[PDB]
């Protein structure tokens, strides 16, 4: 028996991955956020959250 | 100056419109 209250779906299931690549241009998925473009590593710092 | 960093997030459903401390308490 399965329900869709007004909060969300938690209990949810499994997202999957694939593999970096990097120098290259790659369509785009990282947790959400989509787009297109090369993905060097950077000298950011972002604070742990 | 100091921000305030998150900390949580409790993803529940409660309507909350009280609330009290459980025992310096200043409140805005």
């Amino acid at each position: 028996s399965f329900e869709l209250l007004h909060a969300p779906a938690t209990v949810c299931g499994p997202k999957k991955s694939t593999n970096l690549v990097k120098n290259k241009c790659v369509n785009f998925n990282f947790n959400g956020l989509t787009g297109t473009g090369v993905l060097t590593k950077s000298n950011k710092k972002f604070l742990p959250f | 100056f100091s921000a305030l960093e998150p900390l949580v997030d409790l993803p529940i459903g409660i309507n909350i419109t009280r609330f009290q401390t459980l025992l310096d308490y200043y409140v805005g």
